[PDB]
């Protein structure tokens, strides 16, 4: 019998191309599937996904080329990656993380091909800049169901799952479905790659920004300071003074002194400190 | 039986030659023909690809059981510059390295019509990396039957060992079309 | 009558089917 603790282990490479699929294919329900491997009782590795050529319907989604996918699991053995089909995903742009009727078929369908198989759901639309909204999940068996067996033994804690979401309950998850958790594992290259994503280039690193710029930068935000010092004068004119403490936060619902104030003292601190920084460190670092 | 085959065809300019009825580059094309349609009649799944040796010793297909696109492709050539070979046959070798079917055996022929300007200790260290590496050659060659024939006859011999049999040569003298020889050859006659 | 009515029923299955298809897709606002 399954395990509460089953964990799926998406490579990094297999989210980005599934969550940059499915942002294409909205509002299509797009579909493609993974290539991973089922390590062990309690793991499952996904390695990479690739999607479906094939464009529907703006309610539903249909597989086209069987002769395609085929061709590219060979090819895929031959270079690139010799795992083979472990599940299928598809987006769901703005419904959460549930499975619909037609998603439950090509489950069993899935299931019946290999019990341990899996779906996967992600939603561009609400995967945020920031958090991602994905989840995996894999039937569950009428059969249990009606003769009162029961879907995992939660040998752990891990069966907390995060406050499974109202949503999916509605939609029937826990009732046919249940989830599953993901992680990401990199092995240190990747690691560092994405370290690397971001960081800038010396060329900037050094670059002083223009001074004829920065000097008008300073003339506007001085001028600013300067409103907002009147402002923020005649806000604490009263202030506490006439009580608005039952004003509180609605005494009003907009231009706040203080705030604008700090705002950009920090900001101009930041620009003037580091561009003066700049300066000296390159007039004594140059000679 | 499974087999990916790789084929190099020297088009040096002395391919240029005609000592060969219609013509050298002509007798090339009756041989990879013939050696294409035995190779088709043999299992089906059995895969071929080509190389032309040239100054730059080129590429021409990659492993494909088809012999449309091969005989197609050979058929846009002209003789140009003098046979490379050595890195021919290591292009060839990587080839049949990065096959799609291992269980496929890895065979190279080469048409190697020319004289041979190679040292015969690094043929024979080439020999026992190939041996080692388990695959087996067949050599086809017109021409230069006193330039290169002690040569590769030295190189068959190192490829074959004591046993390895799957090694071939196979020297033509001046004469017609380069078919009846292939045809009733050792190489195809086993087939 | 073997190609007529094998006609005739490739344009019942042919029609039918299309109908089906057209079926499956809702409008929009």
């Amino acid at each position: 019998a399954v395990d509460t603790a089953e964990q799926v282990y998406i490579s990094s490479l297999a989210l980005l191309k599934m969550l940059k699929h499915g942002r294409a294919g909205v509002p299509m329900e797009v579909m493609g599937l993974m290539l991973g491997e089922f390590v062990d009782d309690y793991t499952v590795r996904v390695i990479d996904v690739f999607a479906m050529p094939q464009s529907g319907t703006g309610v539903s989604v249909e597989a086209v080329d069987p002769v395609f996918q085929a061709k590219m699991l060979d090819m895929l053995k031959q270079t690139g990656r010799p795992e083979m089909v472990v599940g299928w995903y598809h987006s769901h742009p703005g419904f959460g993380c549930w499975l619909s009727g037609v998603d439950i078929n090509t489950q069993q369908s899935f299931e019946a091909l290999s019990e341990r198989a899996v779906a996967v759901v992600v939603d561009p639309i609400q995967s945020v800049k920031g958090k991602v909204v994905i989840d995996a999940f894999r039937l569950i068996n009428a059969n249990m169901m009606v003769l009162g067996h029961e879907p995992r033994q939660t040998t752990s804690n891990l069966g907390h799952l995060n406050k499974p979401s109202i949503q999916a309950l509605i939609h029937g998850l826990n009732r046919h479905y249940y989830s599953i958790t993901i992680n990401y594992r990199k092995n240190e290259l990747e690691q560092k790659m994405l370290l690397n994503l971001h960081k800038k280039s010396w060329m900037e690193g050094l670059t002083l920004q223009d001074y004829s710029e920065h000097c008008k930068h300073n003339e506007s935000v001085v001028k600013e300071m300067l409103e907002l010092a009147k402002n923020y004068n005649k806000a604490v004119e009263e202030e506490d003074k006439m009580t608005p403490e039952q004003l509180a936060i609605k005494n009003v619902g907009k231009q706040d002194p203080k705030r604008h104030l700090e705002e950009h003292v920090d900001v101009l601190m930041t620009s003037n400190i580091v561009q003066c920084l700049a300066a000296m460190l390159d007039t004594v670092v140059f000679k | 039986v499974l087999e990916s085959t790789m084929v190099c065809v020297d088009n040096s300019e002395y391919m240029r030659n005609g000592d060969f009825l219609p013509t050298r580059l002509q007798a090339q094309q009756d041989a990879v023909n013939i050696v294409c349609h035995s190779k088709t009649r043999s299992n089906p799944e059995n895969n071929v690809g080509l190389i032309t040796l040239a100054n730059d010793c080129e590429v021409l297909t990659t492993l494909t059981p088809d012999t449309g696109r091969i005989l197609s492709k050979l058929h846009t050539v002209q003789p140009k510059g003098k046979i490379t070979f050595c890195t021919g046959i290591r292009v060839a070798h990587l080839a049949l390295k990065h096959r799609q079917g291992k269980n496929h055996k890895m065979r190279i022929i080469a048409f190697v019509g020319s004289p041979v300007e190679d040292n015969e200790k690094d043929l024979v260290k080439l020999a026992k990396r190939l041996k080692k590496e388990k695959v087996n050659v067949d050599i086809i060659n017109f021409g230069e039957e006193e330039v290169n024939t002690e040569k590769l006859t030295a190189f068959v011999n190192t490829l074959n060992g004591k046993d390895g049999t799957g090694s071939h040569l196979v020297t033509v003298p001046p004469g017609p079309s380069l078919a009846d020889a292939l045809i009733s050859s050792p190489i195809l006659a086993g087939e | 009558e073997l190609r007529e009515q094998l006609k005739e029923l490739t344009k019942q299955y042919e029609k039918s089917e299309n109908d089906l298809k057209a079926l499956q897709s809702v409008g929009q606002i």
